[PDB]
């Protein structure tokens, strides 16, 4: 509240001391006397407090004179019929820097400021804190001025280094996603060679992960720098929908490229005989029509419904809760089995691998080289594993034992599988053609 | 406008057909897994193209492949033709159904209706026509022999076997363990291969058979060994692997024990090799013969091992010391090429 | 080499015929290759942009 | 044109040495593979030695083995061969042929007469 | 004895006598003529169409006389007419032999002829009544592969084959009216006279041969390359030629010269030319390379006027319409593309 704000604009003094202008102040911001004299200050201070103090008070008697202070500020601000109408508009936050600054330079310094003044009765706050932005105030002390105006623009306290440190590393992902995606796509649009019939699940892929860092991506960050959801109630509804759709979408079309490669090196001779492109694109469709109904459908008829209904009917309040039956089928679904099918699949395809280099040294006289066999496969399912894996446990982990998780966990694991999707570009289209045809793009 | 619009309609519709068919070759060809075979001399490279559960199942895919065709081009033509037997109509619907579908159990149910399809005057008439639309080559041999190939216990004769041949005399498409290959016989082109082996860049394998004896002879060994190395560093044929067929196993062990012939004189290099540590001899081979099988092989080895690049590979083997069967060999050398097609593309290799 | 002497044979025969014939200076082929070129040179829609206007593959 | 002429060779005792030189013309020497093949007396063509573009790649036949030297002169645009402990065996028609394609690797040359870059070639002899 | 030593002999001197003897004719050069003409200055050509019908690589095409249609072959056994307006298929013909290295279109756009690995030149009609397109009448005399072949009429056809020689025979009779020999490696490609007076022939010799279609014989040999001769094509008034070679460089033959007048060629190609042909006109020379690209010279100054961007694969073959209102390409990557 105020008392931390001044606390920190001023500082706290449990001894009487001396201000900008000489004159004799205590606690916070609190002025005794502006007489030269040393002992007059004591008297005041005396008068106020009610004890023989040498000039040295309690740490709670600063507070009272604050509560004090601030009260009779709030008058003067009352009885001024300038800074009246403006201070009625204002929410309190607001009214929290109004007063830091009747505080700073007094109610009449806070009159000489006419046009911000009316641009905080007309609510436009950016306008406002340019005004303010310019001052022979602001220019005089532009840190404490600083964190004020951003007090009034944003009406929040925020005004640490970690609201930027977060924002950057958000920026970062969203532009990797967005950057990432679109690059696959469009470069699969504008090149013939791309056109394979393998390809296609790849350019699934790419939708599936450009529709992460588009819309559920970016909003989900601006929702962790508002600390709250300004969407609305039906859009958070969207937004969700969005979210679980882009996940089974990115997690399954993973899974069905694995089973891709599975039948590649598996059944070869059935590989281009059996796969048609009638029966690719069946498989894209599909992936995304389970997809949707596994989202979409279960969330916009509220079947994965005390907090849970305040938050629900609250429109603002955009947070995460499902029932333990939505959560186990929802995640068996939407990661586990695919887990299951690439694990087995990358499995047998590595054992595949490892076959045909013994053929090879049997055909060779000429195990450091297995590991060339290892790491893309360690990689595949390493980036695959380390981002969903610890978020969609830690779902079965909140469902099966309640109170063992923290919500900071929840969000962060999150947003790690998040990264996938940009990951993703990366760990699959190295493709020689797709190199090509990338870096012509860029120029 | 006019008649012209009606005009672009018509090659709008006779592409769209063009089209079809189109679709339904790319589905065959690309199945189909093309292969080289080429030799030196005195290889007998046309004996191995010259040489039964599946079988069957090939010969009814060709019965089937037939009727369906006869009876679909039925009502495409431009007089579309009537049966004369209309109480036949499920019976071309059902086979209106059945076609293009995979792995087919042609249960007894369908040699009825095919039967008695090929049995209908007007489904004959339009095989009649059979020159004006596209059908397989062998038709009428099969749909005479239906109520044949329907017994549980057929068995078909060799000659029967001869028709289900797919092609120009050196061309030759088999099947086998059901996969398609498609080979082609060079034997037909001069001993200039530089402008015409440029026509398989394509070609899953190249099958490769040198006589192991022709070490003496002229060293038409030596001769292989060149034409090899020159396939292999080739721009167009870097892709390509080299299935590798060693002959004349009988005649080099003759030759080697013999001893007047000696390989070192042609492959001083060969006095200081010794027999490969896993070499697993057959019986009855006296280790010499051995060595020097084992050294031919290795000599072809150490080119396919020079490039390093491991795009393609070369699978040696030894044949001819007795007919047996290579089918299977290339099959699947084949299948290895393949896997690790993908496993290269993977990185996985 | 008596395989050889019908083809060392019908080959001086061959440069022999085809070493006696009228060749002329090659600045009037050239010129006159000019000629036909410098000509024709309004028929040739390769050598003048065709505009799309006019064109029947535009 | 494009023309290769074989000089050198001739009758030499056995044992003896003889130095095969090769004048090359109507193409850049400096991008073509070089070879040597020989024809021994009614018996088809047999590749003898080769010498890629750079110098660099050298082959030789079994036989030939540190008996035969083949060396060639880029700038000279000419080919050489020598031949050293010449046995009687090695009496044969030495042509001096060179790769079909420029800037390769590979070779497609060595075929029974009907090979259009292949010198006429020199007689060598070694008495008995 | 040492009959043999004479005829080379009168052989080496013959040939020193047709050296000099063009040598001679040589006082000026193409270059030097052409040195002050106004050049064709840098002017590229656009896709108008791309023609997708095949499965596997194009080895050839050819522009039917109508300039509409045209027809193209494939590895794919598949054997494609199409119409370069609609970018229709007018026809697809299965061929007997998948590897097919060549294809021509007869005059009258009648009959389409086809042959490769399978030494047999397939015409087929495309008039016919009964149904769709069969084999007309297939010709086999070849010992070798059939590189190419072109119809002086509805009836008789000349072919060139990795067999060394070149043949012309006639449909109806199914046999050969003549045969021409001569060649010392693979004859790659021919072109006719706009007269099918006569006609010449790149091969495998590094030389390419001008033959007559009635006497049979061979009238005169041009040589100026390094490499085998990929492709050859007629100068639109007949009286010169332009080759494509391994050795990288495009020629042009002058008949009446009985010499090499020019050659196109770049530092930067190390790479042989698939395919040739000229602009109505002849001032431009277009040739296709193993790189996937097609350079467009200038048959007079000899710089290349532009170049054709294109197919991810080798560039098979190369055509221009009869009009000259377009150019087609073919590739190894089963599209054809059409340029203006
Ligand atoms: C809305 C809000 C509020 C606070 C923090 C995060 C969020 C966003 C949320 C958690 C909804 N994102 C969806 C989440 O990634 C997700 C994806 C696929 C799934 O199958 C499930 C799933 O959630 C759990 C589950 O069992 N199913």
């Amino acid at each position: 509240n105020i008392f931390e704000m001044l606390r920190i604009d001023e500082g706290l003094r449990l001894k009487i001391y001396k201000d900008t202008e000489g004159y004799y102040t205590i606690g916070i911001g609190h002025l005794l006397t502006k007489s030269p004299s040393l002992n007059a200050a004591k008297s005041e201070l005396d008068k106020a407090i009610g004890r023989n103090t040498n000039g040295v008070i309690t740490k709670d008697e600063a507070e009272k004179l604050f509560n004090q202070d601030v009260d009779a500020a709030v008058r003067g601000i009352l009885r001024n019929a300038k800074l009246k109408p403006v201070y009625d508009s204002l929410d309190a936050v607001r009214r929290a820097a109004l007063i830091n600054m009747v505080f700073q330079m007094g109610e009449t310094g806070v009159a000489g400021f006419t046009n911000s003044l009316r641009m905080l009765q007309q609510k436009r706050w950016d306008e406002a804190a340019v005004n303010l932005a310019k001052s022979r105030w602001y220019n005089q002390t532009p840190n404490r001025a600083k964190r004020v105006i951003t007090t009034f623009r944003t009406g929040t306290w925020d005004a640490e280094v970690w609201v930027v440190g977060m924002g950057i590393v958000m920026s970062l992902i969203v532009l990797a996603i967005v950057f990432g995606n679109v690059l696959v796509i469009t470069a699969i649009a504008k090149f013939e060679r791309l056109q394979t019939v393998t390809n296609y699940f790849i350019t699934s892929l790419a939708c599936a992960d450009l529709v992460m860092g588009l819309a559920v991506v970016p909003f989900g960050a601006a929702h962790i720098l508002t600390k709250t959801w300004t969407f609305g109630n039906f859009w958070c509804e969207f937004w969700t929908s969005i979210d679980v759709l882009c996940v089974t979408a990115s997690i399954e079309t993973l899974c069905v490229i694995a089973v891709d490669r599975y039948f590649a090196i598996t059944s070869p001779f059935k590989y281009q005989s059996l796969l048609t492109k009638n029966k690719a694109r069946v498989i894209i469709l599909m992936v995304w029509i389970v997809s949707g109904l596994t989202s979409f459908l279960p969330i916009q008829m509220h079947w994965y419904r005390q907090e849970a209904i305040n938050c629900y009917a609250e429109e603002t309040c955009c947070d995460f809760f499902t029932n333990q039956a939505y959560a186990i089928a929802s995640s068996i679904v939407s990661f586990y089995v695919p887990l299951v099918i690439m694990v087995f699949v990358y499995s047998r395809v590595f054992q595949e691998a490892k076959r045909q280099l013994q053929k090879i040294d049997k055909s060779e006289g000429r195990c450091l080289k297995e590991h060339k066999a290892l790491k893309t496969l360690g990689i595949i399912m390493g980036t695959f594993t380390l981002c969903w894996l610890p978020f969609f446990i830690v779902n079965i982990v909140h469902v099966i034992q309640d109170n063992l998780i923290r919500k900071e966990v929840y969000i962060l694991l999150n947003w790690i599988g998040y990264v996938n999707s940009g990951f993703n570009p990366l760990i699959y289209c190295r493709s020689p053609d797709f190199r090509i045809a990338f870096q012509e793009l860029l120029c | 406008t006019e008649d012209q619009r009606n005009e672009e309609k018509a090659q709008r519709e006779a592409n769209k057909k063009i089209e079809k068919q189109l679709q339904k070759d790319k589905q065959v060809y690309r199945a189909t897994h093309r292969l080289l075979l080429l030799g030196a001399g005195e290889s007998g490279k046309s004996t191995i193209v010259k040489q039964k559960a599946t079988k069957v199942q090939d010969i009814k895919n060709n019965l089937k492949e037939a009727i369906e065709t006869i009876v679909a081009a039925m009502s495409n033509l431009v007089p579309p033709v009537e049966l004369a037997n209309p109480e036949n109509q499920f019976r071309v619907d059902y086979i209106l159904s059945v076609m293009n579908v995979p792995d087919f159990d042609f249960p007894p149910e369908f040699y009825e209706h095919a039967k008695a399809l090929w049995e209908d005057e007007g489904v004959r008439a339009c095989y009649e026509r059979s020159n004006e639309y596209q059908l397989i080559d062998c038709a009428q041999y099969f749909l005479d022999k239906i109520d044949v190939i329907k017994q549980d216990d057929y068995v078909p004769s060799d000659q029967d076997l001869l028709r289900c041949r797919v092609s120009g005399i050196f061309e030759t498409k088999f099947q086998v363990d059901k996969v398609n290959f498609h080979m082609f016989d060079v034997g037909g082109q001069r001993d200039e291969r530089r402008k015409w082996i440029q026509c398989f860049n394509d070609v899953t394998a190249i099958i490769f058979v040198v006589a192991s004896s022709s070490y003496n002879m002229t060293n038409r060994l030596q001769e292989a060994l060149n034409l090899f190395k020159s396939i292999w560093n080739n721009r167009w044929l870097r892709t390509i692997s080299v299935i590798l067929f060693l002959n004349k196993q009988d005649l080099l062990a003759e030759k080697v024990l013999a001893g007047k012939s000696k390989i070192e004189d042609y492959f001083p290099e060969f006095a200081r090799y010794t027999t490969p540590e896993d070499a697993t001899p057959e019986p009855g081979e006296d280790p010499r013969v051995t060595r020097a099988k084992y050294f031919i092989r290795d000599e072809f080895l150490r080119i396919s091992t020079a490039s390093g690049d491991g795009r393609h590979y070369c699978y040696p083997h030894f044949t001819c010391a007795v007919d047996t069967e290579n089918i299977r060999r290339v099959f699947n050398d084949c299948r290895d090429i393949i896997q690790r097609m993908h496993l290269r593309q993977y990185e996985l290799l | 080499n008596t395989a050889s002497i019908a083809q060392a044979r019908k080959l001086v025969e061959q440069l022999k015929m085809e070493a006696n014939i009228d060749r002329i200076k090659v600045s009037k082929a050239a010129a006159d290759l000019m000629a036909y070129c410098e000509a024709h040179a309004k028929e040739d829609p390769l050598l003048t942009p065709v505009p799309a206007s006019e064109n029947p593959f535009r | 044109q494009v023309q290769l002429q074989e000089s050198g060779g001739g009758l030499v005792q056995p044992g003896g040495s003889l130095r095969l030189s090769c004048a090359a013309s109507g193409f850049t020497f400096s991008n073509y593979k070089m070879n040597w093949v020989r024809q021994a007396p009614g018996k088809g063509l047999e590749w003898v030695s080769d010498i890629s573009q750079s110098g660099a790649s050298i082959s030789y036949t079994g036989s030939v083995k540190g008996r035969f030297t083949i060396s060639r002169d880029n700038a000279k645009n000419t080919l050489y061969l020598q031949m050293n402990s010449l046995k009687p065996e090695d009496t044969a028609v030495y042509y001096c042929a060179r790769c079909p394609a420029p800037f390769t690797r590979d070779c497609f040359d060595v075929t029974s007469t009907t090979y259009a870059y292949r010198g006429q070639g020199t007689q060598v002899t070694v008495s008995s | 004895q040492s009959e043999l030593d004479q005829l080379r002999q009168e052989a080496e001197q013959l040939k020193n006598q047709i050296r000099d003897a063009r040598k001679a004719c040589a006082d000026a050069t193409l270059s030097q003529i052409t040195n002050n003409i106004d050049p064709v200055g840098r002017i590229q050509m656009r896709t108008r169409r791309t023609l997708r019908g095949h499965l596997a690589k194009i080895y050839a095409m050819h522009w039917g006389t109508d300039s509409r249609l045209l027809v193209s072959a494939s590895q794919d056994g598949k054997l494609i007419i199409w119409d370069s307006y609609t970018t229709n298929k007018v026809h697809a013909i299965p061929l007997r032999s998948s590897w097919v290295m060549t294809c021509a279109y007869a005059p009258s756009g009648n009959y389409v002829a086809c042959g490769g690995l399978d030494n047999i030149c397939s015409i087929y009609n495309l008039k016919t009544r009964e149904g769709n397109v069969r084999v007309s009448r297939e010709l086999a005399g070849h010992t070798g592969y059939l590189s190419c072949c072109r119809f002086l009429d509805d009836n008789q056809i000349v072919t060139s084959s990795g067999d060394t020689t070149c043949a012309l025979w006639d449909i109806e009779t199914g046999q050969q009216t003549t045969t021409f020999t001569g060649h010392t490696g693979d004859v790659m490609s021919l072109s006719l006279a706009p007269d099918t007076r006569l006609f010449v022939s790149g091969a495998c010799d590094a030389s390419a041969k001008l033959w007559d279609v009635r006497e049979g014989m061979c009238r005169q040999t041009f040589t100026g390359h390094e490499s085998d001769i990929n492709a050859i094509c007629f100068f639109p008034n007949g009286n010169a030629f332009a080759t494509g070679s391994d050795d990288a460089t495009c020629r042009l033959f002058d008949l009446r010269a009985d010499q090499e007048l020019m050659t196109y060629s770049h530092d930067n190609i190390i790479c042989g030319i698939t395919s040739v042909s000229f602009s109505k006109s002849g001032r431009l020379l277009l040739a296709g390379y193993d790189d996937f690209n097609c350079n467009v010279w200038d048959a007079l100054k000899a710089d290349r006027a532009g170049v054709l961007a294109g197919h991810d694969n080798r560039v098979s073959c190369l055509g221009v319409t009869d009009d000259g209102m377009a150019v087609a390409t073919g590739s190894w990557d089963s599209f054809l593309k059409i340029w203006n």
